């Protein structure tokens, strides 16, 4: 998940979703999304999840 | 111990032949992305909130 945010950050796409399914770490993995995209000042934007 | 029925919705649930527990209060089930198989007679410890 961190590296598809560096991919993003990279290319400076600041605004993108979340589509999961209820497969395994899908919970989480919004969770770590949450605090890697949370602390940084950046104001990207998070649409759906 | 304690969830003695864990194995069998994970061995029905490759399959997804679907379980139905009797004597399961047991809370643990309820997530549908971990246990997508299990059917519960009764509502968990939770429920009783």
């Amino acid at each position: 998940a961190s590296v598809m945010l560096n991919i993003m950050e990279e290319y400076d796409w600041y605004i993108f979703s979340i589509v999961t399914t209820y497969f395994p770490g899908y919970q989480d993995f919004e969770n770590k999304v949450r605090s890697t995209i949370e602390n940084s000042f950046v104001g990207w934007e998070l649409e759906e999840v | 111990d304690h969830l003695t029925p864990t194995p069998i919705s994970y061995t029905a649930g490759f399959y997804r032949i679907p379980v139905i527990g009797l004597t399961t209060r047991m809370s643990i089930y309820s997530d549908k992305s971990i246990h997508l198989s299990f059917l519960r007679t009764v509502p968990p410890y939770s429920h009783q909130a």
